[PDB]
Parts: C-alpha cells; structure tokens; sequence
C-alpha cells in the first residue's frame, strides 16, 4: 500500500515538471525537420490515407456503416491508435535511456514514462480536434453528447500509463520484453473494430466475443458514440466500463509494486 | 564536531560471466558457484563536518565505485551508508542535450537537478553572464567547441549548494582566461564548511586543497589521517614503482589482481 | 560514369569489410537479451502466427489456395518481408549515426548501408532454410526448380542495397525522408499477394494491374514457383524480370551519382 | 627540404539561423541575406618535413577548425590543401563500443582503421601487452573504468605509422605510473621525422615537444614562426589579460567578435 501512495504522490506532486519535460522531448524530437514539429500531425493523416485505401475501398467498396461514410467512421476510429502504439513502444524503454543522465541528481523516478507518454498526448489532441473539425465539416453537429469525452479521454492516457509503467520495469529487468511488445501490439490492432466490423463480414459467435476483451474495442466505441452515434454510452455499457477499470487498476498496481521494489538496484541491471 | 557521512563495511560485488550459457544457468540454477569480483572490501571511515578528504590510488582502485555509493547512485552489497544533509555532484556531461540551446539546457538541467521555476528564472541571469558565450547562447549546443560546452556545464552546477559535495576531476575548467574564476568559486565552498570528497590524479591540487587524504589500493583502503602524514608514503610508493622492472611490476599487478578475484 | 565505377570497385575490394562489420553489428544489437543471437529468428516467428491467425482463419477460413495449405503459402510469401522492411528502414538512417566514428580515418562511405542490410540479410537466409525444412516435412520435396533461387535470392539483396543507397544520402540531405519512409513501406506491404489473392474475392480489372508494378510481387511470386509450384518462373513472365532489372539499375545510378556528388560535404549536413 | 602541407587561402563560413522560418526562406528563395559566422578567415601556412607544429590560443579560436581541415575530415569554404603522404589523426574514443569486449573492440577499431586481417593477427598480442588490463580484456568495455578504456583506445590508436600525424590533447594517458609509455611512444613519432600538429593547452608539453608554434586569435593566424620567438608573445598577453578590469574584457571580447559575425 506503500507503493500506490509514493507512486501517487509523486505524480501529483511533479504534474509541471511532466508537462515541460514533454515539452522539451518534443522539442528534442523533430529538432533537425524543415517542417520541425508539424510531423506529428502530417504522419498519421498519411497512414490514415493508406489504410482507408487499402480496407475501405478493396474490402467494401466504401460501403457506409451505420449511414454514416466510412472514412469518418475510420477516421473517429483510428484517431486513438498512434496515440497508444507510439507511447507503449517508446515509453518501454524510457528508463533504460534516460537514466544515466538523473542517476546522480535527486530525481522521482517513477515520472520517467509519463512524460514519454505526454510527448505523444500532445499529438493525439491535435488529432482529435482535426477530426472534430472534419466531422463538423460533414453536416454532423456536435451535442450535449460531445461532454463524454471528459471522462473518456483521460481513461485512454491512464490505461496507456499505467502499461508503461509495468512495461519499463520489465524492459529494465529483462530486455526480452522490449522484442515481445511488437506482437502483442500487432494482437491488439488487428483484434478491434478499428477497421472492419465482422459481424457482417463473417460469424459473431467466436470473433466478437474474444474482441470484447480488448480495452481498444471499448476506447474506439465510446468515441464513436459521443461523436458519432449521438448517444450515451454507458448506459447499456456499464460493465465493460467496470472491467477496463479494473484492469487499470491491477496494471497500476503491479508496476508500482515491481518499481518500489526494484528502484534501487537499477544501475546494476542496466 | 558532527559526523556528516559514517561507513561501516561497505562492499561491491559483481558476477564476472564468460558466456551466456554462464549467465543463464547462474540465474535459473538456484545454487550455482560462480567468478566474483570485490570491487570494495570491508571500508569503513568516518568524516566529520569541515573536512575536504581527498581519495588517491591508481587506475582500477575503487574511487568512482566508493564516490558513487556516497553520493547514493549505486547501492553497497553489504553494509549501510549513514548520512546527513543533501548530496550534491558535479558533473558537467548530465544534462546537456546537442539539439536543444543555451537557453533551453539551462531550463533542462536546473528542471531535472530539483529547482523550482520561480528560482531558475532568477538564476538563469547570472548562469549567462558567468558562461560568457555571448551571441552563441542561443545557437545549438552542438554548434558549440568542446570548451565552451563545458564552460555552459560548469555555469549550470556550480549553483548548487549541499551539505556534503562530491567532485570529480572537475576543478577548473577552460583556458587560463577562465580557469582562476572556477577556482575562487570552488574555495568559496571551502569556507563555508562543507564536507568535500576530491577524486582526482593531480597532487599539485590535492595538495593545494585537501586537508585528509584517504589511499585505495586493490579495493580497500590502505590509510586514513592528514595529508601531511600519508601523502609523503603515496608519493614514496609512486616514485619506487618506477624503478621496479617491468617482470616485478607485473608480479606486484598480479600478485593484486589474486585476491580481488575469488570462486563462491 | 566515374560514378557507378567508384562505388562498384568500392563493394567489389570491402566485401570481406562489409561481412565482418555485418557480424559485430549483429553481435552488437542482441547483446543484453538472455537468449541472443535468437531473437533474430523468434521475432518473424511470432509475427507470422499472429499474421495467420488474422488472415488466414477469419478471412478465409484457411482454405486451400491452388492445392496447397494456406499456411505454407503465407510461410513462403511472408519470408522475405521482413529483410526487407528492416532493411530499408535501418539503413536509411546508416550514414547519419555511423558518419561520426569513421570521419577521421579513411574510409569507403559507400558500403555503410550494406552491411546494414548484410546483418539482416543474415536472419532472412536462416528463415528461408527454416521455412523449406517446414514445407519438405509438409510433403512437398525440392526438385531441379529449386536452383532458380541462385538467381532469385540475390536479386532482392540488390534491390533493398540499392533503394538504401539512394534513401541513406536522401535522409543525410533532407530529414523528412526517414519520416516519410513509413506509409510507402505500408503501402508496398498491403498492395502485395503476400496475404491475399484479390484476383479470386473482388474485382481483378483495377487491383491486380497495379500490384504487377510492385517488385514485391515479383520476388513472392518467384520465391512460390521456385519452392511449391515446381514450374520455371521466367518461361512466361520475362517482362516482369526485365522491368525489374531496370528499375533496379536505375536506383543504382541515381543513388551512386548523389553519393558521389555530397560525400566531401556530409559534415556540414549532418 | 621538402613541403608536407601547404595551405592557401583557407576559409569556412556557417550560417546562422535563429528560427525555423529564416533557414526555410534561405533554402527557397533564390539570393537571401543572412547572417554568417567566418570561423577561418584567409590562413595560409607551409610546413615542411619534420617540422612540429603547435598550435595555441583561446577558446573558440579556430584550431579544431583548421586541424579538420588539414585532416581531411572537414572541407574548405574557399581555397585547397595540397599535401603529400598519408595523415592519421590520434582520437581513443573513435572506434570504442561499450557492447563488444576488448578483444572484440581492438578488431573492430583496426578494421574500420584501415589494416588488413594478417596485420590485425600479427598487432594485436602487442596491444593486449601494453595495454597492462588484465583478465579484464574479456570483459565488455561497459564495465571498464574511464582510465582503463582511455589506456585501451591509446594503446589500439598508437599503432598507426603515416606521414602526417595530427593530435589533439593526447600526448598522455592515464596515471602517472603509465604517461612515461606515452610519452616515450609519441618521441619515437618525433625520431623518425615525421610532420606533427599539436593543439594543446598545456605550454610546459609544447614548450618541451614542439617546434614550431602558430597563433590563432579570432579566426585569423597572428603569428608564425619559431617557438623561441612566438610563445613569449602569447605568454606575455596571457599574463596581460589577467591584470585587465571586467569591462575591457568584455570590451575586447566584443571587439573580437564583431568581426567574425557579417550579414551577405
Ligand atoms: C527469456 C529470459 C527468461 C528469464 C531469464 C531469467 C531471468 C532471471 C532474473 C532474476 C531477477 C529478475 C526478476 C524479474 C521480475 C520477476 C517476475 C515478475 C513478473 C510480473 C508479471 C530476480 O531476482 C531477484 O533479485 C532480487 C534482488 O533484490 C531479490 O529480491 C530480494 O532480495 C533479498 C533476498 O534475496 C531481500 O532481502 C530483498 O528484500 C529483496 O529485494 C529476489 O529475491 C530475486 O528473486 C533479478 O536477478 C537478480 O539480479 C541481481 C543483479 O544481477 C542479483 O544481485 C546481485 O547482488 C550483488 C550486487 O551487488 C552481486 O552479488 C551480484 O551482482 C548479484 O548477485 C540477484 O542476485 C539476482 O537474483
Ligand atoms: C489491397 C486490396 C485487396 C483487397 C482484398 C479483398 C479480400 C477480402 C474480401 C472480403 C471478405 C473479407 C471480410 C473481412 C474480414 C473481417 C473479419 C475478420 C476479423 C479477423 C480478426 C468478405 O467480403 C464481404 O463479406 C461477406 C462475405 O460473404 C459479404 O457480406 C454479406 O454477404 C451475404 C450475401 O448474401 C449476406 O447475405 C450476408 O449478410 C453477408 O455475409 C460481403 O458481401 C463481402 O463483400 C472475404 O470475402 C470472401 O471473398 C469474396 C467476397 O465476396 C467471396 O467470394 C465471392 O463473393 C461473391 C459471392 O457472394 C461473388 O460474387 C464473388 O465473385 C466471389 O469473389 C468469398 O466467398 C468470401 O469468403
Ligand atoms: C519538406 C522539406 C522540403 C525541402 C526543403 C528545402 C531543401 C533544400 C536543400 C538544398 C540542397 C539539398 C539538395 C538535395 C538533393 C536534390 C534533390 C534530388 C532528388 C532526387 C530524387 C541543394 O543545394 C545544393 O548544394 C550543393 C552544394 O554542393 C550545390 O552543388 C554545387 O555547388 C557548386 C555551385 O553551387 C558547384 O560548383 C559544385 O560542383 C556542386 O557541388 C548545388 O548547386 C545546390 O543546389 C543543399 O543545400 C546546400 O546546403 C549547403 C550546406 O548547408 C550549402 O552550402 C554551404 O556552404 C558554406 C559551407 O562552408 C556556407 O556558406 C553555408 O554553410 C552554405 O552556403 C549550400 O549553399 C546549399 O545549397
Ligand atoms: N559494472 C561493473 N561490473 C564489473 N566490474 C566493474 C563494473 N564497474 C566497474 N568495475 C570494475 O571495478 C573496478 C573499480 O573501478 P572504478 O572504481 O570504476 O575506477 P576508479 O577506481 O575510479 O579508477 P580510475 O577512475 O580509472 S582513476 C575496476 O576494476 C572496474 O573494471
Ligand atoms: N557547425 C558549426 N556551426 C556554427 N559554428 C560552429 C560550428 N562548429 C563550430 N563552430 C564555431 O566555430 C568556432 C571555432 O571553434 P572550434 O575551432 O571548434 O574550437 P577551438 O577553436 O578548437 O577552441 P577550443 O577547442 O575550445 S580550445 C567556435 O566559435 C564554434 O562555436
Ligand atoms: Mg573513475
Ligand atoms: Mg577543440
């Protein structure tokens, strides 16, 4: 119970110190483009054009779901997916690299991930104000629906911190980890209805039950509601919520019980 | 008259591995004898509040590893470190990123050393003025000269003030132009009575600057006392080294590098 | 024309350079896992079951494409992917980390990226005997038709060596390309029979004429006739091969003569 | 009697840019006016066989600068360096990978170096032997104390035998029980005549090892010609410099850098 208080105290306590070290990250990151920080946007707009190519128009023709057009429907989905793909792979090696440089200096080191996982936060916002704009631009106004996204946003940067967090203990441990994650993430995208609904595709008993156990499945549905299908979501979905919920909360448990045991030894393992 | 740091039998031990079928049986077997390495071995001193020890010995004696446990980056095997006050280092190379400026790394490194906003924009003055790169403040670090980079460094951490201050072979730094100010500055901690640890190979410094000197050899430590009574017998041991043939001066390294390895 | 001579004589005199530099590379990347030298083969591994899993038993069901099993199929048209999206990817970025420890000494800087693409060139070799060891366990045993790979195998060595020479001084010049680099290895990917025949599930006027210009389809298409169909790939398909071969000549000149060109002024770039 | 390296008209200019917007204009338009910063400006200069050149001044002078360029690494703005035989230039931490061991590290250098396999077999006992580590050339670098990868890289880089040779403050390594090897080995370059760029810091090395001395002061050659004659010069305006007041400092360092920096 220790854990869980130094982990969140620390976090509440370096809320600034976060912001402007991701800030500087991303600073640090595009220093050398022409175009400097607007990749962040330019390179998912480009791999949302591929895959809009690829499953939109040669699965189905860019048949509409639900009456509204599939490339809006795509693009509310996938608005999400760059947002955690980037901060899980990155954020899995942030303490292996950037512990060197505040070894020596009294530094809280479970902030390390988060502001990693900040640096990507930052672009996924911006995306998700385009998309707004886009929809907008469609003829589908916003309503009082659009309020979800207060309690829905914040649940995508928790779940993906909080994996972060157990992940880079691991990697530290044993750098196997860090050469693992890149199936399980494949897992992940092509297990969700990111891109293709199968229940008309194909049979329902078998493949959507399993993808109901995968939190992108709630994130890309409770999104598409509020944005989208102008409905209240919880309503008829209360228990998914309180699954990913727990899941949360064992994630954040479990690393900050490995990272309370293993902070001080860290310099022998690296 | 206050003990500022207290060590009692402090070791290091690392597992020395040769290949990884090594590496993997020592951790899946749950006993297994393998190679060991005592980087440290039983040392315990005292040092009390005003007293700048120096730490001398030659390549491969345990300096950093002991400097390092103090300063409470690493971790003793055995043994426990009894401190009081903050610990500060210096070390010009931590913080310092090529891509980002002048500006931004003097933002970077006083944000990650532990100081609050309102004191940087305060400091932040004084740290351009002392640096004197001029226009270049605001060019890529990576633009910048070796010294002139390492001028920026020495700016940004001579602004701590600790309890107990750890140094690494970084009393001046620059040309003779800049060289005296980071001396002066350096004293000033003196006479402010401050615990000081200084690890370096210049004596002619040591001598200058130190008041206790604590002598290493082979991981542990042969002396402890002032400076008049145990530099003399480092300097003898150094200057009789030199005339020894290089067959004795193997068998002396040898006859070193038996006891430090062992089997358990 | 000096040119293509300098680089040609460059490769031709540090082969035994460029093989020994590949080997500590490799050595270098898998040095803190537990298992090695390993990895190199338990990544694609992984990465092609989930690939099955996802399309080859929702999609279709696992149904038999032209007699034989659908995963021995995907086995064989999915081991070449990965040399190559790595390698392009890897040595893109060559000449702008490994140009600071081999300025001051004289130096060849033509064959930083081969041996870039050698040390993956290495982990494709050993799939390729892995995935025929599979396919004679299967039933299906080599006959005359397996010497085509003599010819076949070094042919996309040189085109990854080539696309890399050309990318590795683009990124030195200008640093969007690296970030550019993504969606077009995305749409080589997609746009390719590796995964699917679209010839059989949709239309084939529009789809299938493109993928003819993709030498992706080229390389998966031999590497299958070679190992399972038992029949001479280039009897009726020469046109292909000898677009191919001019594409290839036409990166190897265009990426020699920018080299040569900038070379002496890579410091101020970098 | 015979020149080595003649240098005519040497010049390197950078642009500088203060935000993202400036550098994308000047890339596009045609003809643009920007700033330029000359970091060598007119420096001419013949060395002749066996003559040992030293090269001395303040910080952000323009000796790195100019020592690329002889070495061929970096490329003039304006003018051409002719010169004749092989240069090899003298840096530890060039080829050292923390991954790889020693044995491992002492191939890899003396392969990117430039050595055939049959030499690397031949040289490499004679590198394991001065280097004087120990069981420890097994282990990986990473492990490695700073003096005793210093010791390696020396050791690895020492074997070169060109024409021209270039050094940057490497004339000794590690503690004093190992400069005399260094020392001894660089003379041996001294013997043989060949031609030797030292920049350095350190008069008492340069006034002991040098020749020739050339004076570098804001990108311009202020004097060049023997040591006897130059180096009381720098000396007496070093001395100079530390009875002036803070104002003519900065006075002075103004006036210096206004030259240097030219908008065209
Ligand atoms: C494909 C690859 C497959 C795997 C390959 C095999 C991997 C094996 C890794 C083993 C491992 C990782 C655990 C990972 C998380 C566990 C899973 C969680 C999963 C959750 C989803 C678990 O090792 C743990 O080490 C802990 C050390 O604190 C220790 O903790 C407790 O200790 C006290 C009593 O032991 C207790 O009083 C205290 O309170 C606890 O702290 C644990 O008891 C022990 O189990 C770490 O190994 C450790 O490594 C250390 C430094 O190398 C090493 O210590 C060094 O000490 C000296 C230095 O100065 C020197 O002598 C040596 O340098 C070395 O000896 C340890 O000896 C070794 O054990
Ligand atoms: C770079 C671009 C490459 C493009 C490559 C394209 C390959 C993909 C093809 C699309 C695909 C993938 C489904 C996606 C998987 C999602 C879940 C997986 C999750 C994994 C984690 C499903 O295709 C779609 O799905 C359904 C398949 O029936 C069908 O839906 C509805 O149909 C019912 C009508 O009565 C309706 O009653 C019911 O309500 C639905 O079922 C749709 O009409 C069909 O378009 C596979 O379809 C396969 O291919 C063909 C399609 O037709 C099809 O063959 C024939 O079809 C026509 C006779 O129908 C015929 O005229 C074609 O000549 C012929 O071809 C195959 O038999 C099918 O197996
Ligand atoms: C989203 C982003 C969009 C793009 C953004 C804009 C990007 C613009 C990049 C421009 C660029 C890239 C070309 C890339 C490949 C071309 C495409 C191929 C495609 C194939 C599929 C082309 O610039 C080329 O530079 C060459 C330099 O050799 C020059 O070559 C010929 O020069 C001679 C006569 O000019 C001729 O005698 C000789 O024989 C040739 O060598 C060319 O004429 C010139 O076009 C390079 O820019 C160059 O950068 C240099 C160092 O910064 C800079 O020189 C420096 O010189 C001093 C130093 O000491 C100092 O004064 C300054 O530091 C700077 O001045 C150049 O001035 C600048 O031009
Ligand atoms: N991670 C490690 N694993 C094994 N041995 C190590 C490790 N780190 C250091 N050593 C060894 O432990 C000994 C102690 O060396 P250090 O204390 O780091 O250097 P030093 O005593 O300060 O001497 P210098 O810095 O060269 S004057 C040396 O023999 C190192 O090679
Ligand atoms: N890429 C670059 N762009 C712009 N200015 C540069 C660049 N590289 C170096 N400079 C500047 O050019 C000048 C020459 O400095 P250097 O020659 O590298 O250092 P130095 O003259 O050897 O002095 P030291 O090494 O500190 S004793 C300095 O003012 C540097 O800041
Ligand atoms: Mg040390
Ligand atoms: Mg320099």
């Amino acid at each position: 119970m220790s854990a869980i208080g130094t982990v969140f105290k620390e976090h509440v306590k370096n809320f600034y110190l976060i912001q402007r070290l991701a800030q500087f990250q991303v600073k640090i990151i595009n220093h050398s483009n022409y175009l400097g920080v607007a990749w962040e946007l330019i390179n998912p707009v480009m791999q949302i054009m591929v895959y809009w190519m690829v499953f939109g128009l040669g699965i189905r023709s860019n048949a509409p779901i639900h009456g509204v057009p599939f490339v809006y429907w795509l693009l509310v989905g996938i608005s999400m997916w760059f947002f955690i793909n980037q901060g899980i792979l990155e954020g899995t090696k942030a303490i292996t690299q950037k512990f060197n440089q505040v070894s020596k200096m009294n530094f809280p080191l479970s902030i390390i991930p988060t502001y990693i996982v900040t640096s990507r936060f930052y672009g996924h916002l911006g995306l998700l104000l385009l998309v707004i704009i886009a929809c907008m631009f469609t003829g589908i106004y916003p309503s009082i629906h659009i309020i979800q996204l207060l309690i829905y946003v914040p649940f995508c940067f928790f779940l993906t911190a909080s994996v972060t967090l157990l992940t880079s203990t691991l990697g530290v441990l044993v750098r196997d980890t860090q050469m693992l994650m890149q199936a399980i993430l494949r897992i992940l995208f092509y297990f969700s209805p990111i891109l293709w609904l199968p229940k008309n595709h194909g049979i329902s008993g078998l493949i959507h039950e399993m993808m109901k156990y995968n939190p992108v499945y709630f994130i890309a549905e409770s999104y598409r509601a509020a944005i989208l299908y102008h409905e209240w979501y919880f309503m008829d979905h209360w228990k998914l919520m309180l699954y990913n919920f727990g899941i949360v909360a064992i994630f954040f448990a479990i690393g900050a019980y490995l990272h309370m045991k293993y902070r001080d030894q860290f310099a022998d393992f690296l | 008259m206050n003990v500022s740091v207290n060590i009692k039998n402090v070791t290091k031990e690392y597992r020395i591995y040769r290949t990884n079928k090594e590496r993997m049986k020592d951790a899946l077997i749950p006993k297994h004898k393998n190679k060991t390495f005592f980087a440290l071995d039983d040392i315990s001193l005292k040092a009390y509040e005003g007293d700048v020890i120096g730490l001398v010995g030659i390549n491969g004696s345990g300096k950093s590893t002991l400097s390092n446990i103090i300063g409470g980056s690493l971790s003793p095997t055995v043994g426990k470190v009894d401190r009081n006050g903050e610990v500060s280092v210096i070390a010009i190379s931590a913080g310092l990123s090529g891509q980002l400026t002048g500006i931004e790394n003097i933002e970077f490194k006083m944000l990650c050393m532990g100081f609050k906003r309102k004191e940087i924009k305060a400091m932040t003055p004084k740290i351009i003025e002392f640096s004197e790169l001029g226009e270049f403040i605001y060019q890529p670090v990576k633009k910048y000269s070796s010294g002139m980079r390492a001028k920026l460094g020495f700016s940004i951490n001579i602004t701590v003030n600790p309890d107990i201050l750890v140094i690494d072979e970084a009393l001046s730094v620059g040309d003779q132009t800049f060289a005296q100010k980071c001396l002066d500055k350096i004293y000033e901690f003196k006479e402010q009575n401050k615990t000081i640890f200084f690890v370096s190979h210049n004596l002619g410094q040591v001598r200058q600057f130190c008041t206790k000197i604590a002598w290493i050899e082979g991981g542990k430590l042969k002396d402890y006392g002032e400076l008049d009574d145990v530099l003399p017998k480092y300097e003898a041991f150094l200057n009789d080294f030199k005339k020894k043939s290089k067959a004795e001066q193997k068998e002396f390294r040898n006859k070193l590098d038996e006891s430090r390895f062992v089997i358990k």
